[PDB]
DNA sequence: TTTTTTTATGTACTCGTAGTGTCTGC
DNA sequence: GCAGACACTACGAGTACATA
């Protein structure tokens, strides 16, 4: 219930165990390595038998068998590692968890692992009853701007030297995909145990395998950088989200931006953003975005976008995903189109 | 007659040692440095594209982890267990074709042999090729085996589309990513292969084969088998010229370049190529329109795209700036009108012919 | 090349085929593993069936003329050919070129085969502990402690029996977790000490191949395998890695309390206690008083009935040994007439034996609420 | 649901209906485009309650005399209703009262009356389907033929369980093939005399027919390779079956 | 409970003999030549617009293939096999509601039992109707059976359009294109049917029903059955004129001349009057296009008017004299585009108003 | 820090479950 | 006998994918 960060969960792990542990937060790899650290700490301590249970609706609780009966040949305590569903559990499972805690033995440990829960799921009967002694901890992957420091810190922990150019190429190639980042770090360490990597082969042992959620796409398109936007779209290949999500995203911000430009003659852009708290990390990134445009520019953007909107859904076009390449690139160096398209 | 069955060059020239693997310096060197020392993760995931060496490299790890000498980055040459793995039969390596074994009623049984004693030689090691076809419950069984793997065993793993695996097993496995071969790598390897047995070869045929291989080495070997077949035991420029009808790609830019003037036989040759190739005429004209639109974009901006056709950044630019924007707009009007009316022409080839004739009618 | 000649009868061929092709069900990785190896050597037929884990080899006498050779036949098809033929009919077999032809006078079949060289065999080893145990004794050893196996467990070695030997006696450890079981029958001849793990399926096959005959079972245990011989039948099975620890520790060291009652009386009483009102949720709740066993009912459907049993009791009073399922497992396999139970502590486990025999000792740790 | 007219009453032991349905159930259509082909045809005659089932390629007709005057009436009952009716048959002592209507079939068993909806179609004329000339006729032991056909079929083609009879003078030769070529040949001594002939046909169907009737001595009738085979028992003529050949 | 249920004309008068079929002379001649001469084929697909007779031709061919007389060009009609096919009982004519039975599962099921000999007939005809709604897997499943079927099985395909079929199947059958039936054939067939059915009819009413069906026996015959409900027992000219919404009056050319002279008020008044009277709008624009065509044709070549055009020549020739040749084609294109967009308009009257305003926008000076 | 928002119809595959044939030492 | 094994086969659901 404490709702702390794993940098402190390590501290509570070093001290006396605070009964059941619940580590949450959507994690690429940090959840698994935190689980591994918990496993090794427990193995050093009493609890050694890690029984893996997948918490899911429509799946009966075989954990009661461990809960009601104690181990007989090697007790050695034991730990129940629970895997939560990606949407959270239901009331039946939440109350059966409380029943299990009622069946808890002194050598039993409860570990609940999952993603962020809903408020009712968070404040269920089991969590409420365990709020007296259990702990809660959450973590999330670093952002784009927070990546270089994290990568450098991990490199310094692993006793391998990095460089600014190497960090740049890593944060470009592996942006938010820490599993790939960790594998690349291990590969660069094992390839050359010299301990000096500046830019000799870091690209040779690093591919383009990273996640890219749509919110950053306009962040490039608002500068109108042709090569950068084209490279971002090429990076989006092989993890290709269906076009509808990207289309919804850019229609959202373009409707917001056209409303902003309509109201620009009225109350200034900052106090207008006061209504448009879309948390674009300052609401000022949109402020520098709106600096480079024109009303005719917005017309040329919206015509192509709305033509695509019927180009993929009215007749089910197959090039429409590649059309996202077409629409984003043409806006980069189009101050205003002299009609000739006006879709 | 029924003698001299030259089996495929894909199978005959299959690498036997790490020195016979073309390209992929990073994977080779990484595993070489990892084999001398004992830091071996219990599961090695290999991923790449069509026909590169993932399966070959996996055979090489089965060769290396199991030998009389021991765990060696260097090859073995000849020693019983690794000798046995040159052919199919081998006792402590079992190759589960995961495509044929997807259900748990099979893969649970196969993984249930992990707790048996290993056969002759240490490191009971099995190669589950094409892992992306395992069922969800099969992946759960694999995960339960990976979380508490027996120390005396390891097992490799391969795929082609790594995005289909669960994040748990991907995070657990020490994934190596195997890169697509570059054109020079494939060309030199094919040169070596042809020189090895008996077949004469000219260089242009080999550049053409490498270009048409699209990067996969197995693809290059299949095309060299076809080239040998068509060329009657000689891969000369003529058999690969017959292949040139398939590997000839750059066609949409040449017609755009020839539209702005009367080049004579260029338009006729290009339409003959398009008809004999039979590509989508609607897509052909859409590519025409896209090229013309980015040209108009460059007219109002001296470097509007830059990354467009880096190989044609010395000819496309001339028509990107020399041609008046009014002519570009008129050509766009002509091509748009042609596309709008294209399906209603007697034939789409006739329609694209008429679009070209209308474009050539004005200037 | 090879051309073998079978001349056999159904009654002397049906049973070996069953024993060699029972476990061969399902689809194996090598197609040859789905096949049954026929060898005609001297006046002997060797039928081999494998699963990369256990080999069944049946020997059949060939009184009628024959020709040596080796081939492999689809097991299901050959068994269905031999089955269904008229009783007492003679099967003759000639393997010509590629195909094997079977004949029963008015019937002829042509079955496709696979070369005998492709068939895998298990390499020879040294059998450390070789003995000729009485078949009935081995049957008792398996049955008195086989009900507790813990199949499909994370330990990946708890799934198999353990066999331990000392001098002229041996024991079978039923590694289960919350259950333990051991059985102390003699061998009659001195054997060295050896601990061996045998998989669950191997145990099932080894107890099935007994057939309840009189022929002693010749069992050879090596470093990485075991072999069993009964009559003209041979069974081979690999071993599991990992060693199960000592089992005598789980035994109650100081059983302050003892109970004793007729085997049939306890059987009926606990059968009722398990079927009357204690089915799913925990179940029985035990209260041991002087010559009294008070059983309380707990079930999801809230049928709560209390029953008192008259069992001879040495002690004052105790509670909280009520693990119904495992004590049922013990009771069904007791094979006793009068049963004596040792209880030391509620937290610790409970031992069960015969009142006048130690043919099977059971250890069950009760569950707490 | 209300009562119906055109309602003839039946009085018959459940064993009679069980024998009838068990005689003509294995040859009833299952999810076929011919919608009337599903279910069984119950036809009333002054002699028996004849029943007809067909897939278009297995025509099984059973005729158990009932001993009551029956106005001529032809009914088709769907697959579901037939299966349920067969499930409700047991005992063999209670008299089953079958009540036919224009659109429904009711039946009184013991103390319960159950009803089933009735397929709307016009069933084919089975008598024309039955061959018009039994010029080539043979008799053979029922269990012998059944055993021989099982033996031959164990190597038959999996998807198309197809064997071939070769009928010569007092001899039946069964020949079966399959992918992954395997040949099964079996010779039976039969009571046949006539023209030499070969005919390919499904073996699962014939095994099913022999399983259904299971008499002492069967006899089949047939003319030519394309001609369908009409199999019945040599004791009586109450049950007849028609199997359509493979190949052509 | 009438005779079965086909008291409707659409089912009662489907032909039972090649002699009884109307039009389709080329395909009937081809089928008769194939049947009699011996050149037979295993797969015919009849493609044509709706209500032309591809299903009927297919069933009649199935009759002709399995008549006890032999492979006869004209089916017996009285023999037992023809009667059974008429009843639908015939166990070798396997009709398929391929629009309803689309799953590849059922196609595979019906292909597994193709090897069986026919129960009674010579040929096991697989009549498939509405083939174009087979799932792609079903189309490709039919391939190796369509190409080389056994000697005894013949396929019939009856699809509304041929171009939706894969080019593989389209290249393995005889494509018989059923030519759409012209007005005279429809009129003669309708008159013969009505004379057989003993209900009085007027020739001009039949002409209306023919010209409104756009070449379809089923469509025209359904329209006649609709008129019988309206016109009591008789297909009378007045009743069918009111039902069909024909432009009996002369307001068509009146609003034509109002529109070409940019008289917006007059055009709107005429539209309001027509809507009040209860006009139909698609026929209005069809008449517009016809009148414009006549005006243009006499603008090029005089003395081209006929009957009613030759009577209203006093106005038509004046319009051809005053309207330039270039503007006539533009008016015609605008009117036909408006007719194209009539379905894509929430109100038909509003769509016609939109079309007329688009036309008047050519010369919107006043 | 919680934030918008495409379908119908069809085809496969794999995992439970459920119902049923068949038959084996019990 | 025979019920329980034991197999085997069919059906629904959940999921992944395709194409118009
Ligand atoms: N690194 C390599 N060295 C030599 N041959 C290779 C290499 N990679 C691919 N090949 C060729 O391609 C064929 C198939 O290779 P394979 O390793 O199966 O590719 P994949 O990664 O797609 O499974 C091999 O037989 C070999 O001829
Ligand atoms: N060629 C024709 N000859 C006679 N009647 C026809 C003809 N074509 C259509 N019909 C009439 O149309 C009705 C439906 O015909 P049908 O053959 O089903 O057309 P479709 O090709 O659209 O399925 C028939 O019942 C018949 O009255
Ligand atoms: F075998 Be590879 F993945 F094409
Ligand atoms: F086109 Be028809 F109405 F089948
Ligand atoms: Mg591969
Ligand atoms: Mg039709
Ligand atoms: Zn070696």
């Amino acid at each position: 219930m404490i709702r702390l960060y794993p940098e402190q969960l390590r501290a509570q792990l070093n001290e006396g165990l605070r009964a059941a542990y619940l580590l949450l937060g959507n994690d690429p790899l940090l959840l698994q390595e935190s689980q591994d650290a918990v496993r090794q700490v427990a193995a050093a301590q009493g609890f050694e038998e890690h029984h893996t249970f997948s918490i899911d609706p429509n799946t009966d609780w075989n954990a009661i068998f461990s809960l009601c009966q104690a181990m007989s040949l090697f007790a050695s305590r034991q730990t129940l590692l629970l895997l939560l569903p990606e949407n959270g559990p239901n009331a039946a499972i939440n109350e059966q968890l409380l029943t299990l805690t009622g069946l808890l033995h002194d050598d039993l440990l409860l570990i609940v692992r999952g993603n962020k829960l809903s408020k009712a799921q968070e404040n269920a009967a089991w969590f409420t009853a365990l709020a007296n002694r259990s702990v809660q901890v959450t973590c999330q992957t670093p952002e784009q701007a927070q990546l270089p420091r994290w990568v450098a810190a991990r490199a310094k922990q692993l006793n391998l030297e990095l460089d600014d150019a190497a960090n740049q190429v890593l944060c470009y190639c592996y942006e938010g995909n820490l599993l790939a980042l960790a594998q690349a770090l291990e590969r660069l360490s094992l390839l050359w145990p010299d301990g000096k990597l500046t830019l000799p082969r870091v690209e040779q042992a690093v591919n383009d395998a990273a996640h890219f959620t749509p919110f950053h796409w306009v962040d490039a398109l608002l500068m109108g950088k042709s090569k950068r936007a084209l490279h971002i779209l090429q990076q989006l290949r092989l993890e290709g989200s269906e076009p509808v999500i990207l289309l919804r995203t850019l229609q959202r911000e373009l409707l917001l931006l056209v409303n902003l430009k309509r109201q620009s003659a009225h109350t200034p852009l900052r106090a207008l953003f006061d209504k448009h708290r879309v948390w674009q990390n300052r609401r000022g990134m949109m402020g520098e975005a709106l600096n480079r445009l024109s009303q005719t520019q917005l017309r040329q953007a919206v015509q192509l976008l709305t033509r695509t909107e019927l180009t993929l859904k009215q007749d089910y076009g197959q090039s429409v995903w590649a059309e996202l390449e077409g629409l984003s690139l043409l806006l980069c160096h189009k101050p205003l189109a002299d009609v000739f398209i006006d879709g | 007659g029924p003698h001299m069955s030259y089996q495929v060059l894909a199978r005959k020239w299959r690498p036997q040692t790490f020195a016979d693997v073309v390209g992929q310096e990073h994977v080779l060197t990484a595993l070489a440095n990892g084999l001398s020392l004992g830091r071996i993760h219990h599961a090695y995931l290999f991923s790449g594209t069509r026909g590169v060496g993932k399966t070959s490299i996996a055979r090489l790890l089965a060769k290396g982890l199991n030998c009389e000498t021991g765990i060696t980055a260097t090859p073995c040459g000849v020693c019983d267990n690794c000798r046995e793995i040159e052919q199919g039969r081998f006792v402590d390596l079992i190759e589960i074709d995961a495509a044929s074994r997807t259900k748990v009623e099979d893969t649970r049984d196969l993984l249930d042999n992990v707790q048996y004693a290993p056969a002759r030689g240490r490191f009971k090691v099995y190669l589950i090729d094409e892992v992306h076809m395992l069922s969800r419950h099969s992946f759960n069984a694999l995960l339960k085996t990976l979380e508490e793997p027996p120390e005396h065993v390891k097992f490799l793993l391969a795929t082609t589309d790594p995005q289909k695996l669960p994040v748990t097993i991907l995070s657990r496995c020490l994934q190596f990513h195997l890169k697509a071969l570059d054109v020079e790598q494939i060309r030199h390897q094919l040169e070596h292969i042809l020189n090895e047995e008996h077949i004469a070869h000219e260089p242009r045929a080999l550049q053409l084969l490498a270009r048409a291989a699209e990067g996969s080495l197995r693809d290059a070997l299949s095309l060299t088998d076809q080239a040998i077949a068509s060329g009657d035991g000689q891969v000369s420029t003529q058999a690969v010229s017959a292949m040139l009808g398939t590997l000839d790609d750059d066609q949409a830019l040449s017609l755009v370049e020839a539209m702005v003037e009367a080049n004579g036989e260029r338009v006729m040759a290009l339409i003959n190529e398009a008809a004999a190739r039979g590509i989508e005429w609607e897509a052909l004209l859409v590519e025409m329109l896209g090229l013309l639109h980015r040209i108009a974009m460059v007219q109002l901006s001296p470097a509007a795209l830059g990354n467009d056709m880096a190989a044609i950044e010395l000819r496309m630019r001339e028509l990107a700036r020399t041609i008046p924007p009014t002519d570009i707009q008129l050509y766009y009007q002509t091509l748009l009108i042609g596309r709008k009316e294209l399906p209603y022409a007697p034939d789409r080839r006739m329609g694209v012919e008429m679009t070209l004739l209308r474009a050539l009618a004005f200037h | 090349g090879p051309h073998m000649k079978f001349t056999v009868e159904r009654e002397h061929l049906l049973k070996p085929l069953q024993q060699v092709s029972g476990p061969l069900g399902g689809r194996p990785t090598l197609p040859i593993l789905g096949n049954l190896l026929l060898q005609v050597a001297d006046g002997t037929l060797s039928l081999t069936g494998t699963d990369l884990e256990m080999e069944m080899v049946a020997r059949v006498a060939l009184v009628q003329p024959h020709e040596p050779g080796a081939t492999t036949v689809p097991a299901r098809k050959f068994f269905d050919i031999c089955r269904g033929l008229p009783e007492g009919a003679e099967i003759a077999v000639q393997l010509e070129g590629e195909r094997m032809l079977v004949r029963s006078g008015r019937s002829r079949f042509s079955l496709s085969t696979l070369p005998a060289a492709d068939f895998p065999n298990l390499d020879d080893w040294q059998s450390e502990v070789e003995f000729t145990l009485p078949q009935a004794t081995m049957k008792r050893l398996i049955e008195a402690t086989q009900f507790s196996m813990a199949h499909q467990d994370v330990r990946y070695y708890l799934n198999g029996m353990l066999f331990e030997t000392e001098g002229e006696e041996l024991r079978t450890v039923a590694t289960d977790g919350h259950r333990l079981a051991v059985c102390s029958m003699p061998i009659g001849q001195s054997l060295p000490s050896h601990s061996v793990i045998v998989p669950r399926k191997g145990v099932i096959e080894l107890m099935r191949m007994l057939d309840g005959g009189d022929n002693p079972l010749r069992v050879q245990i090596g470093s990485n395998n075991i072999r069993a011989h009964v009559g003209d039948f041979i069974f081979t099975s690999k071993l599991v890695d990992g060693r199960f620890p000592d089992y005598r520790r789980v035994l109650p060291k100081n059983p302050d309390k003892h109970l004793e009652a007729g085997c049939d009386l306890l059987k009926q009483a606990f059968a009722r206690a398990a079927i009357l009102s204690n089915e799913k949720f925990r179940g029985v709740r035990l209260y041991v008083s002087e010559n009294q066993l008070k059983i309380t009912a707990n079930n999801p459907e809230q049928e709560e009935a209390e029953e008192i049993l008259d069992v001879t009791y040495s002690g004052a009073e105790m509670e909280i040994g009520f693990n119904v399922s495992y004590v049922l497992d013990v009771l069904n396999a007791l094979k006793c007439e009068n049963v004596r139970m040792m209880l030391t502590d509620s937290v610790s486990s409970v031992q069960i034996e015969d009142a006048a025999s130690q043919s099977a000792a059971y250890v069950v740790m009760p569950m707490r609420l």
